[PDB]
């Protein structure tokens, strides 16, 4: 979607492998703010939104 | 209220201990007041801060 | 320490960075002191084939 009508998808009831996001070189910018990128596989979350 | 002088000292000491324990719940401007949450969420360059 | 990398990978030669050559090729410590030097070498380290 366009940025004025940006699409919000709920992520819930899943086990998430962020290591395929870290190890992929396709992303020009991979920048996390409130959490370390390498600790994402060790934590549990709710209210995940893309 | 006959024994108020001793009870005042006891209440002041217990209140000072309760305040000192309560001050651990404050984050003092950090993202969290729990040390384990910071050590499990962040890399050491920003967890150090 | 001399090597040749890509143009977008020059941000990973730094303390406290997350990245690919930082983890599996060349890691700098958090208490690193010194200078990192980078310049473009497309005229020398590239071939048309």
């Amino acid at each position: 979607a366009s940025v004025y009508a940006w699409n919000r998808k709920r992520i819930s009831n899943c086990v998430a492998d962020y290591s395929v996001l870290y190890n992929s070189a396709s992303f020009s910018t991979f920048k996390c703010y409130g959490v370390s990128p390498t600790k994402l596989n060790d934590l549990c979350f709710t209210n995940v939104y893309a | 209220s006959a024994l108020g002088k001793l009870q005042d000292v006891v209440n002041q000491n217990a209140q000072a201990l309760n305040t000192l324990v309560k001050q651990l719940s404050s984050n003092f401007g950090a993202i969290s007041s729990v040390l384990n949450d910071i050590l499990s969420r962040l890399d050491p360059p920003e967890a150090e801060v | 320490d001399s090597f040749v990398i890509r143009g977008d990978e020059v941000r990973q030669i730094a303390p406290g960075q997350t990245g690919t050559i930082a983890d599996y090729n060349y890691k700098l410590p958090d208490d690193f002191t010194g200078c990192v030097i980078a310049w473009n070498s497309n005229n020398l380290d590239s071939k048309v084939g």
